[PDB]
């Protein structure tokens, strides 16, 4: 959904995060995704190097 | 290097078809929000050296081991290259504010940086801390909420643009870590 | 013949290579210029000749005499580079603390703009070293006929994207030896890390094995830190030229699955090509049938207006050279939607994505012992 | 891609400075001229298919010999490629028209066109016949606005002067 | 002098091309923002002498130690040079204000200022005291309408960020 | 860079002795078969341009997604670099025909190709397909069995030499894969 | 190794072109002169051992002082090296004679010869005495017909002019 | 001019050496192939005028559209230039045929031909029509020897592969 483009989504908290994928790199806010997607029957788990 | 215009064009070439209506509508919102972008970049062009000095001084004061011997801010020359690198990061973030797309920031500055700071022994978390201080300071100047500086502008909502600038700083921070 | 010659002989090579996209183009002090133009060209020179290395204002005073002479226009730019490379600055960054392979390799980069071709050339320039010192090395690089022909007296050296490339491995070198726009020479070589307090650091060399013996630099070293990447032209190749970042938490099961997938895709690929020859013109027997019964179907034009002509009669205006077969907007628009529709095309992209994934695994499976299995 | 934004950012990058008020005035001019050109691009994406029809039909209306022998237009399939390349160029006129510099039209269409067209026996005079037909079928009052029309003329001028 | 015209001409000259519609659009931006800045330049040439007065008087209102010893303001004559240099800078703000880029203020005032000021024991903080006083003094509605004032603040910002 | 002469000489220096009989006998066969070699290279060099265009155009016609958006033959520039690559490969194959030894082809062009096409994103399967088409085309011109060109030469058997040229093309196609 | 083939292939490679008819005429001349030179190589591999004997024996027939002192010919073993090096040179004459350019004789024998001979106190005049003896013992119309002899003269000329 | 002599002299000059036996064998091959090519050049200077007639008449026999509109052959005068440029090419085939390398035909005819022909809207396909007509016209066993005809084929091949 994010490969190429860059999308900005509000979280469960009131704040907002930009999610982007440039050159096969997917990053959410400050820290890059380290493991891509893990299906869990109500959405996805993405795994991240550091705490936002 | 791609602006928002060339981003719409490249996406439409992936679609391999004419631009049409909707993409141009989003780009019309870019044009009508253009003067806010101009005044925002004006707010970051002017206060940058001070922001850079403050952010790196805050980086040293939060983490005093940099000024300690055998740290990467120890030698006077290393402090000079430190201040200059903060200035250059803020410079390409300002370019990403004019362009509206992060292709200038990704191609010119971001790509080749993590491996460089690793190859030099530069602590990366300290750099991301300095990028975070430039982020908060840049959003405070961009929202006219700085304490020592409150310049008059005609009022209006600009939260979109603040999220945009925070996205670029977030991007720079993400790249280092 | 598409092209005349090498980088030096003709410049058609520059025209359809990556060169046009890059900020790797020559810079000139044009006549009488203000401080803005002088300062531009002098920095673009400092960026290329030191390889983005970092010159403090104290070290600028070393280079200052020569800088002033170039700001005149008394010195040609090649004599300026000559005076740059003879400076104690440039000795300290490169000649003072380097191994000889590394070093000679550098003056190919800064002076010529190219990576060395063969071991024999490298040894030739080393023999020139032991003959007449650092100084006559620098003189030998600047007074070369290839140098003069390509750059001339004016142009600051740049990375030449000449599509000729004598040896492909020398290309892979030339992208590896300059590590993109953020990097510099102190980063690529651990001069700074090795040296105490950011100084007196011996320069490390790599790829010596590739100069000596017939080897190849990694797709990683050419793909991560490159002028290919900084001068990115925003390509919608389903091929990604960028390396996927190494995923964490890799297990061997994940990798046997991908290897098996690659082999299955190769098999399906060969079968589909071999069929593809078989297709011929299946439509061709019916086409020949229609060619046969042409006197019944083909019809001549009635010359008239929209009024006053029997219906389904073609006017000479509506002899469109695409309505004459009966094609449409679709028919010219078809080959652009062919990636999804075509079976063979679909397979090729899958193969390549699978191969990129396979390598990224080959990195990640290498890690042993202490891995949190997932 | 050469645009206003990329030229001023790239020029300021080569300068080694923050973007001063000069670049700001340049992008100010971009957002001034933007509406006129984008009207041009909207109308081009409106009726491009009829531009393919009249363009290619005038292109074979002038040169008929292409359909005569084996040379460049032997089959109906090569005629499909003919109209196809015309639509590539019109699509690049749309792209550069949206961006506002000649960037994508240069790096996608013009770059290395001469080795290809020289190699595959493709005459440029037929392309130029097509484009000159399109600039002869342009009315300032009607269709796109006069300011839009001017920018369309400029882009298509650059196409011909690139090819010729 | 870095302006709109010089940057786009120099850019296209280094390109080796005719100036396409991007430089033209960029140039249009200059002739769009022209009126706002020129209003600013006219008002600067209006009351510049009182700007020298307020500026320097605040400059010694902050730092008194200059008048104390031999160092930089030993005599009345050096103080006359102090106000004199301030008038140099204001006149360069008038020039860059007319050009519209930071061109002449960069090449005539800022370039090589660091070796001069460092050499002759001139503190930069006193200049920045002066300029910061001038930026603070302005009221937009009353004197320089809106954007004229904006352009004036931009220029004087650049003076401080050049010195600091 | 080594011809058949220098190959015999290098082998004799590994043996560390003089030249002798049998090596020279095989080299005598090289000299007497020289006219065939000359005419083969001349034929290959002539109309060389036609072969390259035909090969790459057949690569595209077998596999239409190259000309599709985001294929490596999509942009006009990409078609240019594509034709150039085909031309350089045919060029070094012609050098290998004159030399009689593939030292030139291995050291100049073949070595480090995989890094170059992997690192650029060029699909390997397609590249070897184009090498295969240049192989068949080149052998048909070298045997005077081309349909569009049948020039008079004194007739004779030259299968040795055709197997030699096919050896070089198979070396390239096996090298890119 | 410099030969006809390597010079014209390397020159065409540096040219960036297909090998045109000029290179083809060059290798045409190589296959013309080939038989004459190869006759020379066959006869050299015939009686090389007596060339060792007469060559070295004339080499000490001229200079006797080498056998006198410790300097270069102190023992019989150094004399075995003296003959040995002569057989190296004759083997390189055979090699360059086969190749037809002076390539292997240059890169194997002549390259770096002067630092070695100067370093290890080796006089070149004794080598030149040996080779001049071999060119004085040229039996042309009876042993090496005409042009085989000529090619041998040329190669051995190049040996002396390389050393002297 | 690239010939055998210039390539080997220039290569040896770049080497920094006297001309060794390799270059001598190269010019030996030149003087071997020389008579065959020169027979070709004598016969070309024999009937070049009829080559102009058949060449240009076949060139407009294929493409008639050049005589049709204003495009490249509007007048009889431009047709005179058509035959004229063909005679320039035949004269360069005579020159390179005499020299024996593709030198003068490269530096006089081919170099920078693409910018000129692309500039002045000159199609290459009509040249190629002319030359392909000439390749067919020569009769090898009645008009020329195999060596002479062969060299003529090679030179004119190089002309087409330069232009196409
Ligand atoms: C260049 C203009 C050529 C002249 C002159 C000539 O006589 N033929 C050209 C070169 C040539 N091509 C081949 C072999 C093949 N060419 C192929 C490409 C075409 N086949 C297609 O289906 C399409 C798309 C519709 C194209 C463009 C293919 C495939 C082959 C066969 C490949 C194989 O594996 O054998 C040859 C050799 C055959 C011959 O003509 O004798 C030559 C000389
Ligand atoms: C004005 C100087 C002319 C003329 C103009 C007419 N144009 C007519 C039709 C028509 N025009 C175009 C070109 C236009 N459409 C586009 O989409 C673009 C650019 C994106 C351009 C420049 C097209 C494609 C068409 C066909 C579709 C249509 O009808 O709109 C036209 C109608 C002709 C008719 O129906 O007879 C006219 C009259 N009028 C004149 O007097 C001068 C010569
Ligand atoms: C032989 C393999 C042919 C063929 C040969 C014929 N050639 C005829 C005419 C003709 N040929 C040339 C080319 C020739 N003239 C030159 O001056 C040169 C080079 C300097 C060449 C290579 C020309 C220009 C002409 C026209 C003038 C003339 O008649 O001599 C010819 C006569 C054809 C006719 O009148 O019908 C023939 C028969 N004969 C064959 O069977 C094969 C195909
Ligand atoms: C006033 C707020 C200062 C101070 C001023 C002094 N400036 C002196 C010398 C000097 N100043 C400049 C800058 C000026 N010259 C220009 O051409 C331009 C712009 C075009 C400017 C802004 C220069 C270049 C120089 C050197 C040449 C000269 O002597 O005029 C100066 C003399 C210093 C000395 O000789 O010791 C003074 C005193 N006086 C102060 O008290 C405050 C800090
Ligand atoms: C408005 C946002 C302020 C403020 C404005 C006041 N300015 C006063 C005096 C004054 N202002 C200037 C700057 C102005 N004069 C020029 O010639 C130019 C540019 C060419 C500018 C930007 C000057 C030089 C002066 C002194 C001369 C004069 O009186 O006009 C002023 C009077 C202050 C007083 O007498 O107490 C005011 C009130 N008013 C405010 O509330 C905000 C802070
Ligand atoms: C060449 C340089 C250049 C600039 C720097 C700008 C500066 C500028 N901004 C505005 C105009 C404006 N600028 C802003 C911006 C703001 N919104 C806020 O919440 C913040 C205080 C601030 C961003 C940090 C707003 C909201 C307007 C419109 C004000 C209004 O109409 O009320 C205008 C008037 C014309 C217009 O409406 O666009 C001008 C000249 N324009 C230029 O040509
Ligand atoms: C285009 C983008 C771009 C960048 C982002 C920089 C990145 C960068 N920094 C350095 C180099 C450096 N960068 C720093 C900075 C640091 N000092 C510290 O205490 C902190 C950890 C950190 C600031 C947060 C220092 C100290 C050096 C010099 C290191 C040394 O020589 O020891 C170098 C090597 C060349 C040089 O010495 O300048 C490079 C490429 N350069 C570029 O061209
Ligand atoms: C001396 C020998 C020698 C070679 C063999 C080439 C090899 C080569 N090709 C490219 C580069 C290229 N090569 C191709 C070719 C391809 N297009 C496709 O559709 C096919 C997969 C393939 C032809 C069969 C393309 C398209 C590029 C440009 C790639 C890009 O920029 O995306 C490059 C990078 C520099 C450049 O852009 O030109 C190099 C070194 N160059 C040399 O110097
Ligand atoms: C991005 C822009 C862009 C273009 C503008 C085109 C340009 C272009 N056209 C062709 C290729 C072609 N173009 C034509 C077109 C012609 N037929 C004729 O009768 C006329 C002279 C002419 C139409 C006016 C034909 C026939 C071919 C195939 C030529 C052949 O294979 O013989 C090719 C080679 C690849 C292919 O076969 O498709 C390219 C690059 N492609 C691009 O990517
Ligand atoms: C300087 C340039 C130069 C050349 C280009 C060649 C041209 C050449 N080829 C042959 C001669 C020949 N050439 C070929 C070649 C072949 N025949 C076939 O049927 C195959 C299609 C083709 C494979 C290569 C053959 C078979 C002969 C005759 C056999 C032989 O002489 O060995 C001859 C002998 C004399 C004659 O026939 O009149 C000459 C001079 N030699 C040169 O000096
Ligand atoms: C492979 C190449 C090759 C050669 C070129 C010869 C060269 C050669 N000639 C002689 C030896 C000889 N060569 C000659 C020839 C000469 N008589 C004269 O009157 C003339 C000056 C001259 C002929 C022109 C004579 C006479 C001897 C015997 C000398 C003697 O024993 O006195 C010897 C010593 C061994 C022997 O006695 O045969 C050798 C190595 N041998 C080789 O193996
Ligand atoms: C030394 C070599 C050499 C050449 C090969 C020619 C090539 C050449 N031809 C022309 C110029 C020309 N050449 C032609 C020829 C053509 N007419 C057509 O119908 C055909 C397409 C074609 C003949 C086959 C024409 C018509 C012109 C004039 C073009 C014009 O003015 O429109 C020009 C420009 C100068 C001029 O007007 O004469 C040149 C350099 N000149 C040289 O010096
Ligand atoms: C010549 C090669 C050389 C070195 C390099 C040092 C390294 C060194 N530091 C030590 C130990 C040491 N090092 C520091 C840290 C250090 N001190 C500070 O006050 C600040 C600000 C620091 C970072 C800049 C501390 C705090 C200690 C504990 C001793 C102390 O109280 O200072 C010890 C004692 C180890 C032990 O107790 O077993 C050694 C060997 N010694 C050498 O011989
Ligand atoms: C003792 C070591 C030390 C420092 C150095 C500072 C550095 C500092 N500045 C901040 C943040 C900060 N800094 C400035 C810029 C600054 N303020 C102005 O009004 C003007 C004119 C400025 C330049 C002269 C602004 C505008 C902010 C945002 C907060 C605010 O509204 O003031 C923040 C908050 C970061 C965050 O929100 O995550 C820090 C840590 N803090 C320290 O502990």
């Amino acid at each position: 959904d994010v490969v190429g483009k860059s999308v900005t989504v509000e979280t469960m908290g009131g704040d907002e995060v930009t999610i982007s994928c440039m050159k096969r790199k997917l990053v959410v806010g400050s820290s890059a995704v380290i493991r891509k997607d893990v299906s869990c029957s109500n959405g996805v788990i993405h795994v991240i190097k550091s705490v936002l | 290097m791609l602006d928002a215009f060339s981003r719409v064009v490249v996406n439409s070439d992936s679609k391999a078809a004419y631009v049409g209506g909707s993409d141009l509508q989003s780009l019309k919102t870019f044009i009508s929000d253009g003067n806010k972008r101009l005044d925002a970049v004006n707010c970051i062009v002017s206060n940058a050296s001070c922001i850079v000095s403050d952010a790196i001084s805050g980086m040293i004061c939060e983490n005093p081991g940099l000024i300690a011997p055998g740290g990467n801010c120890y030698t006077n020359r290393r402090m000079a290259a430190c201040l200059r690198d903060g200035e250059i990061i803020l410079r390409y973030v300002s370019y990403a504010l004019l362009a509206g797309d992060s292709s200038v920031l990704d191609d010119r500055c971001l790509n080749g940086l993590k491996e460089t700071y690793i190859a030099l022994g530069v602590p990366t978390a300290s750099t991301s801390r300095a990028v975070s201080i430039m982020k908060a300071a840049s959003t405070a100047f961009i929202m006219n909420t700085a304490s020592g500086r409150k310049i008059e502008i005609a009022a209006g909502d600009c939260q979109a643009l603040q999220s945009e600038a925070a996205a670029y700083f977030d991007k720079v921070g993400s790249a280092v870590d | 013949r598409v092209l005349d010659g090498l980088d030096t002989v003709t410049q058609d090579s520059y025209s359809f290579s990556r060169y046009v996209l890059g900020p790797f183009q020559p810079s000139v002090l044009n006549a009488n210029s203000s401080e803005y133009e002088r300062e531009i060209a002098i920095r673009a020179a400092y960026r290329h000749v030191f390889g983005n290395a970092y010159i403090m204002e104290e070290e600028l005073a070393e280079v200052e005499v020569t800088a002033s002479q170039y700001k005149l226009g008394n010195l040609t730019a090649k004599e300026f580079i000559r005076a740059l490379a003879k400076s104690s600055a440039y000795k300290t960054r490169f000649f003072e603390g380097a191994s000889q392979y590394r070093f000679v390799e550098l003056n190919f980069m800064h002076l010529l703009g190219r990576a060395p071709d063969t071991q024999e050339e490298v040894a030739t320039h080393m023999n020139i070293y032991h003959a007449k010192g650092f100084d006559a090395e620098i003189d030998s690089y600047i007074d070369s006929e290839e140098y003069d022909s390509v750059f001339g007296d004016y142009n600051v050296p740049f990375l030449r994207f000449r599509g000729a490339y004598t040896p492909c491995d020398s290309f892979n070198k030339q992208c590896a030896l300059k590590g993109g726009w953020a990097n510099s020479d102190k980063a690529m070589g651990g001069a700074a890390l090795s040296g105490y307090n950011g100084s007196d650091g011996r320069q490390m060399c790599d790829r010596i094995s590739a100069y000596v013996t017939s080897d190849t630099t990694d797709y990683e070293s050419v793909a991560g830190n490159s002028p290919l990447l900084t001068t990115s032209p925003n390509w919608l190749a389903y091929p990604d030229p960028a390396i996927a970042p190494t995923p964490a938490f890799i297990s061997p099961q994940e990798v046997r699955e991908a290897r098996a997938r690659v082999e299955k895709l190769r098999e399906a690929y060969n079968e589909e090509i071999a069929k593809t020859q078989a297709r011929k013109n299946a439509m061709a027997p019916f086409r020949a049938m229609v060619e046969d019964m042409a006197p019944m179907l083909d019809r001549g034009v009635t010359f008239g207006d929209p009024m006053l002509v029997h219906p389904e009669a073609k006017l000479p205006e509506n002899e469109s050279a695409l309505a004459d077969l009966g094609g449409k907007s679709s028919d010219y628009k078809r080959f652009w939607s062919t990636m999804e529709t075509n079976t063979v095309s679909r397979l090729e992209r899958d193969l390549e994505e699978a191969k990129a994934e396979l390598r990224v695994l080959e990195k990640g499976v290498d890690a042993l012992t202490p891995m949190s299995t997932s | 891609m050469k645009s206003v934004i990329t030229t001023t950012i790239s020029a300021a990058d080569a300068a080694g400075r923050f973007p001063s008020s000069s670049d700001l005035e340049s992008i100010q001019g971009n957002i001034q001229r933007a509406s006129a050109r984008l009207e041009a691009a909207e109308k081009l994406s409106g009726n491009h298919e009829a531009v393919v029809k009249e363009a290619g039909d005038a292109c074979f209306a002038k040169y008929s010999y292409l359909k005569n022998s084996g040379e460049a237009g032997d089959s109906q399939e090569k005629i499909n490629k003919c109209y196809r390349d015309v639509d590539h160029y019109m699509r690049l006129i749309n792209y550069s028209l949206v961006v506002g510099g000649t960037g994508p039209l240069d790096e996608w269409g013009i770059a290395g066109s001469r080795e290809v067209y020289r190699t595959l026996n493709l005459p440029g005079s037929a392309y130029i016949a097509s484009f000159t037909f399109t600039r002869d079928r342009l009315c300032v009052p009607r269709d796109m606005s006069s300011q839009a029309g001017v920018e369309f003329v400029a882009a298509l001028d650059y196409v011909i002067n690139s090819l010729s």
